[PDB]
RNA sequence: UAAAUAGUACCUGAAAUCGUUAAGAUGGAACGGAUUAAGAGAGAAAACAAGUAAAGAGGGGAAUAUUCUCUUCUUUAUUAAAAGAAACAUCAGUGAUUAAUUUAAUUUCAAUAAAGCAAUCCCCUGAAAUUGUUUUCACUUUCUCCCCGCACUAAUGUGGGGAAAACUGGCUUUAUUUCUUCAAUUAUUUUUUUUGCUGAGGAAUUUUAAAAUUAUUUGAAUUUUUCUUCUUAUAAUUUAAGUUGUUUCUAUACAGUACUUUCUUAACCCACUCGUCUUGAAAC
RNA sequence: UUGGAUAAGGUGCCUAAAUAUUCGCUCAUGAGAUCCCAUAAAAGGUGUUGGUUCAUAUGAACUAGCCCUGAAAAUGGAUGGCGCUAAAGCGGAUUACCGAUACCAAGCCAUAAAAAGAAGAAAAAAUUUUUUUUUAGAAUCUUUUUAUGAGUAGAAAAUCGUGGGGU
RNA sequence: UUUUUGUUUGCUAAUGUAAAAGAGAAAUUAUAUAUGUACCGGUACAUAAAUAAUCCUAUCAC
């Protein structure tokens, strides 16, 4: 067949929704998703943050414990060169 | 295609086949240059050869 | 530099001469490619008398017509423009050089009554 | 008074160029108030008329113009890049261009 | 740039960099004028430019001198060679440029009476850490052949007189200017009044 | 008329095809395969009482008031003529400056803003087309100047066509005229000619 | 004599070399490549106008030396059309630019206004008592007070030594995030401003079919709807199925000051003397 | 060929792009300044900048950055030149930019390979009737597609010419 | 020296721009500070300290 100009698959509406029959529908998805109103986010941003502080307390012990051995190694390394100083 | 494109991302049990027939990518020049052919992109000075694990993607978006 | 007329694209005019022949007599300006063993232009040193290549090659169906956008055929007498009658709008005539002036006149009219359109129309009047 | 101008002045510089080497087919052109390459992107798209005088008339006229247009800018000091119908004359280099304000 | 000509106050520059943006500014195509070279700067001790000074004098074709490095002890023409080298000045086009400079010591009958312009990124008072040294162009020229030093210095003192008398009536025209402004700021109507004052005219 | 793939709605016009190829083998064929064309989309800031600059005719840097867009891109605009000289002309909005101000949020001027619509609502393009007829004879005066040049100017006032852009360009001028006469500085605003100072900087200005 | 620029070195009459005229260039070579510009020569075979009506010259073909028909030139008036270019617009391909954006993950923060906690104290952080765990003091601001120097400072303050609460800073409870904060990175998505370059091809049995979109239509599904999806049918479109339209100009010309082209000159960048032996030549 | 974006290398001028940003170091009365590359050593310094280990903020001893001495050649001379010291030097860092005959998209030429092939009306302009174009079919051919293209010695093919001979 | 028209046998009318589009801008000086004023370099007082990031100049025809 002649050669044709390659259309952009991914910005030519009709050559992308020829190369994936899922597209459209998974683009409708998306753009309904996102049409979504402010109101419900800004009522429910608390609600969705405030689950979310055993997480936080879990996460601040576990690099606090990350913390405190890099000091103990540090301890350690300095009471060693302080033995082999004298 | 998005039956090539998950056989290549996910390695499934048709790969090499995919590979094979996908003709080798021929990649534009980097939108904001290379840093260093020359040296390793794990050297401490700016270099770009290598593994670059994840970085890869910004790379081939710029070269795409 | 290429030159556009319509779809007429000319790669490059400026035919290509012959190297040295700017500075020696005996050297013709027909092109003649250097074989030589240090030789600059057989080496393609930059600024010095580019050599012909096939990449300049006119596209072919554009690549023998006038710039009538018709080819030239080139006629001796009357009887060599019968062809003509059914190629009017693609072939253009000219008048061969050693045609005594009543030929000339005849082709001419011939021609005319055929609508086919003669390059060297005054030529010998 | 007369003659309103609605024009900013520019400079035809030299061509596209590396050293020993050049690319006549833009050339470099500096607006007058424009040193930073966000402000020369502005007058992106702009047409470029390179208008001179001539020894003798040629439409009853003494007076050309070559047309061109900006197409992008050139280094990080709002110096531009102008393509034109046929390439500017080397003996332009330094002469004054009109970036007109349409389109 | 876009000026007939840039009349330029070369005192406190630095050579080098001056000469830069005086060439950048010639091959563009703008015509400068260079005033006060005399004043020019150059980083460097006095001793230490006087020894690269020495080595430029010991610099000649031996087999005639006449075709040789022409020296010129003029600050003027120091500052010229210096443009020179920063210019392609063995082209028709930089020729051209370098043909559009020129350059005096002091300032004579017609540019003592224009705007002189400065170029900051050239002021020896931006460019130099204060604790290192530096040398007068004028001086220099004298060390090493000039001799026209103090009389560039007097015909100076003698235009800055000049200037000063120029511009007390400058400042006192314009006190008169403002005056009459100020009282002409009430007869105009309010809303051309409250333009002006809104926009800070 | 229109299609909004990915919600654009680009709005179609039919188009003519006139420009004719020659087929690969035997025919001819007209080239253009299509019926439709999306239309202009002219720009935001293009309102029908915004005040804006002529760049390009022979009134460059007048100032003009948009009076209607008109169907094909092209705005017609009146510098009204009985303030500015400035005629009912179809100009290209690319040629054009379009300023902030809008002559119609004045007080004034305001109330008559749908009497200038009602006049606005009936010029087209046609009536812009220079007509074959008397193109024709205004081309064989050209086989003394003085003489030709206003034979020139009565055949364009004769033309049957120009007459009602004339009619309408008085209507709405005598319709603008005084309220715009009484805005002292607006008047003064739109018979001056807009030039480009050294001191203003046009990528930093606003319109 | 047809011809003498065929005049006895006599046909033609090249190049090197030289003369006349004209035009141009001309700062220690000249020439050149590539790109344009300015001049100067030429030029219409695409670089507008087919036909139509008239009168003048002609030429042919058919019709039984007489009717119709074809045609080429000259002039007039008498109308198209097409083509190139430019501008704008549209679409597509390919870039540049500037604004964003859905949903998640990652110890994020930071504010508002009412309480409270600790005071070298707090989020911290530091120094000390076969792994963890536990403990001590030492960590802050002051435009506070006191003492000494008591004006000593860089200071519109200051050095040294002490007391103070708690504005500042830290922590806890409640309500709020358009007073203010909502970051950064990454994954996953969706748009947007101004714009450069390009337009191959021309589909008599795939420029179809499908895809998308619009308008009706049947049913269903679901994220629940003014771009929700999936098909049922019809009709159209193009985002499919590689550029089309409008307006001007050339121009109502017959070759010019325009356009095409050759040449001559400049100008920016570049450019060593060819052939040859040679590892290696511009080679002293 | 037209656009785009880069490599190496650069962005004070010559010279297209930063007198960019950010942090240190260096003053040279012969500073220094891009692999190959266009020399520099042993040995020194109470120059300055950081480190280390001993001594009741002092004294030492080391260490290593830059600088200085050591460092003399014949025509006049070379970080390439000018010049540069709040660098245009030295060691980093962050960005933007400039920059190939390389890379990317598109067009065209040829080479190689491939898919395939031994007959019917299209349009336009005038006014149903005319007019203008075309209405193809050559097998070392026609249509379409993709990739590819340095080259001495050397080889081959296809083309271009000259004297003479048949047709 | 001023005005009008023009420069569309080698000659005897005759044109060139390296740069018009508002090509606008005269104080001096110091940079770990300056400048003006008034008295005797000193004293006192003002001013300036994104200084061109400014100011000045443009259209109101007849």
């Amino acid at each position: 067949k002649k050669r044709l100009q390659n259309k952009n698959s991914l910005t030519n509406f009709a050559v992308r929704c020829r190369l994936n029959p899922a597209y459209k529908l998974l683009r409708s998805l998306a753009v309904l998703r996102m049409r979504k109103s402010i109101l419900e986010k800004s009522k429910n941003k608390k609600e969705k943050r405030v689950q979310k502080q055993i997480q936080k307390k879990e996460l601040q012990k576990i690099n606090h414990d990350y913390y405190k051995g890099v000091a103990k190694a540090v301890k350690k390394k300095k009471k060693r060169e302080e033995k082999k100083a004298k | 295609i998005e039956d090539m494109v998950y056989q290549l991302y996910t390695c499934g049990p048709v790969f090499k086949k995919v590979n094979n027939f996908l003709w080798a990518f021929k990649l534009k020049p980097p939108r904001k240059g290379f840093k260093a052919k020359r040296h390793a992109f794990n050297e401490p000075r700016p270099g770009d050869w290598g593994n670059r694990e994840a970085h890869i993607n910004e790379l081939i978006n710029r070269m795409i | 530099a290429v030159k556009k007329v319509g779809k007429i694209i000319k790669k490059r005019t400026k035919k290509f001469t012959r190297f040295q022949s700017n500075r020696f007599m005996r050297v013709k300006p027909a092109w003649r490619k250097p074989r030589g063993i240090d030789c600059r232009v057989r080496r393609r040193y930059k600024g010095t008398n580019l050599m012909p290549s096939i990449g300049y090659g006119s596209n072919k169906k554009t690549k023998f017509l006038l710039p009538n956008n018709k080819y030239k055929y080139v006629v001796k007498n009357v009887k060599e423009m019968e062809p003509l009658i059914m190629n009017h709008t693609k072939y253009c005539v000219q008048i061969a050089h050693n045609v005594s002036s009543k030929k000339r006149k005849q082709i001419i009219e011939r021609a005319k009554q055929m609508n086919v359109s003669v390059i060297n129309a005054k030529a010998r009047l | 008074l007369q003659a309103v101008r609605l024009y900013e002045k520019g400079v035809i510089l030299g061509y596209k160029r590396s050293q020993r080497n050049q690319d006549p087919n833009f050339t470099l052109i500096s607006i007058k108030n424009v040193n930073t390459k966000k402000h020369a992107q502005f007058y992106v798209g702009k047409r470029v008329a390179y208008v001179y005088r001539t020894t003798k008339h040629h439409d009853g006229v003494k007076i050309k113009c070559i047309w061109g247009k900006v197409c992008r800018t050139h280094g990080n000091s709002g110096v531009i890049r102008a393509k034109f119908k046929t390439h500017i004359p080397p003996k332009a280099f330094g002469d004054r261009v009109r970036i007109l304000m349409y389109p | 740039m876009y000026k007939k000509e840039y009349v330029i106050d070369c005192k406190g520059h630095l050579l080098g960099r001056l000469a830069s943006l005086i060439a950048k500014e010639l091959l563009n195509g703008q015509r400068i004028v260079a005033v006060r070279c005399e004043d020019i700067n150059i980083s460097g001790s006095l001793y230490r430019n006087k020894l690269k000074y020495q080595e430029f004098l010991r610099l000649r074709t031996n087999t005639n001198p006449k075709k040789g490095p022409l020296h010129l002890r003029e600050p003027s023409k120091i500052l010229w060679r210096c443009v020179r080298g920063m210019l392609p000045h063995k082209t028709y086009k930089g020729q051209l440029a370098l043909k559009k400079l020129k350059v005096c010591v002091g300032m004579p009958y017609p540019y003592d009476k224009k705007k002189k312009y400065v170029l900051p990124s050239a002021l020896r008072a931006f460019r130099l850490k204060k604790h290192r040294r530096y040398c007068r162009l004028g001086t220099l020229s004298s060390r090493v052949g000039w001799n026209y030093d103090t009389l560039v210095k007097k015909n100076e003192v003698l235009r800055k007189q000049v200037s000063k008398a120029y511009y007390k009536k400058k400042v006192n025209n314009l006190n008169e200017k403002k005056e009459i402004k100020t009282e002409a700021l009430n007869l105009i109507n309010p809303e051309q009044r409250q333009v002006l004052e809104n926009f800070g005219y | 008329k229109h299609y909004n793939v990915k919600g654009k709605k680009k709005v179609l016009v039919p188009v003519n095809a006139k420009k004719t190829i020659n087929k690969k083998y035997f025919g001819r064929k007209v080239a253009s395969k299509k019926k439709y064309v999306v239309q202009r989309k002219l720009r935001k800031s293009i309102e029908v009482g915004k005040v804006a600059i002529i760049l390009t005719g022979k009134h460059m840097g007048k100032r003009c008031i948009i009076t209607k867009i008109l169907n094909s891109g092209l705005l017609a605009v009146v510098g009204p003529y009985e303030i500015n000289g400035v005629p009912l002309k179809r100009v290209d909005s690319r040629y054009l400056v379009v300023t902030s101000t809008n002559i119609f949020n004045f007080e004034n001027i305001a109330k008559l803003k749908d009497d200038f619509l009602n006049y606005a609502q009936d010029i087209d393009d046609d009536s812009f087309i220079k007509t074959l007829e008397i193109k024709k004879k205004q081309k064989k005066l050209l086989k003394f100047m003085n003489n030709v040049i206003d034979k020139i100017k009565e055949i364009r006032k004769e033309d049957p066509k120009v007459q009602k852009l004339e009619g309408i360009q008085k209507d709405i001028g005598s319709l603008l005229k005084p309220e715009i006469l009484k805005n002292k500085v607006f008047a003064h605003y739109l018979k001056s000619k807009f030039t480009l100072r050294n001191d203003m900087v046009l990528h930093k200005m606003k319109f």
